[PDB]
């Protein structure tokens, strides 16, 4: 389907990160799926650049690629951390969780 | 200033929407059918000058509803 | 191959901008080609979200994709355009050309 | 502080990097065989911290040349 925010829920066991991240287990990170087809929707924010690129590849699929589904503002969580066996309060861990998708 | 237009699209969340213009974009993608679009701008106002071509088709109008059934033709 | 700058000229004629655009005939915009594969180098960026995301799709192709190269920084050109059939020069149109790429 | 490292993988512009610790990475990508890498770190030291899983392992060290042929196994 076309470009949007997805659900994707990050269980911290899974990847091992578990050994330093006490908690939450895990959290709602979102992902961006979907195709970036021509005209790019404003709500995507395309640059320019993807613009001009994506009517390349209208053109040509073998000049240029269309442009992608990628997170435009991530936001932060808050964790608990092991610092040297010390069990810490991190307000900000940023950029883990999407808030918006974008075509670039 | 805002225009009300006919929004007839994948990204419409509903019959019309409010923009600055109203466009429709005809656009081939390579080996498919020309595929119309309907809906406002308020960015990239130069997509509405270029030329058309064999690909891609835009068309932009600021009155009321003013994009409701144009239709658009490519080049050759 | 890994995601990297690479040559793409842009021919303003070819996509209709050159009813509007006097000079240049087009420039060099490049665009950002390859694949992200995991562990992400660090001259491409990336964020914690798609080193995390990269983590799930090696662990599942299904449950996430790939992390994405996109421009991370865009680069103005210098244009000659016609405003109300008038010619004036517009120093830095910006999102132009991709400067750096990033995986996202 | 800075310390060199074996630099081996598609993005080393050189037999060396420096870099704030050196890294092995070994990473099986679904129906692939494990693929080493080996390089220097400078942000995402927690990387570093995570426990070994059947798809990728992490080790990091911090003295000359300490990553040069250190080789690593994925969980079961």
């Amino acid at each position: 389907n076309y470009c949007k925010r997805t659900p994707l829920y990050i269980d911290f066991k899974e990847i091992g990160w578990d050994s330093w991240i006490i908690a939450p287990p895990g959290y709602e990170a979102y992902e961006c799926r979907g195709v970036c087809n021509y005209p790019l929707a404003e709500h995507l924010t395309p640059t320019k650049h993807a613009i001009i690129q994506a009517l390349v590849h209208l053109k040509n699929s073998q000049k240029a690629s269309k442009a992608c589904c990628v997170p435009t503002k991530l936001e932060p969580i808050s964790i608990l951390y092991l610092d040297k066996g010390v069990v810490t309060y991190k307000f900000k861990y940023e950029g883990m969780a999407v808030s918006e998708c974008g075509c670039r | 200033p805002l225009v009300t237009c006919t929004c007839e699209s994948p990204h419409c969340k509903g019959p019309t929407c409010r923009g600055a213009w109203c466009t429709v974009v005809l656009v081939r993608e390579e080996g498919r059918h020309p595929q119309e679009h309907r809906g406002c701008g308020n960015l990239h106002r130069e997509l509405c000058r270029g030329r058309p071509t064999e690909f891609v088709n835009h068309y932009c109008c600021d009155s009321h509803l003013c994009n409701h059934n144009v239709s658009l033709v490519l080049e050759a």
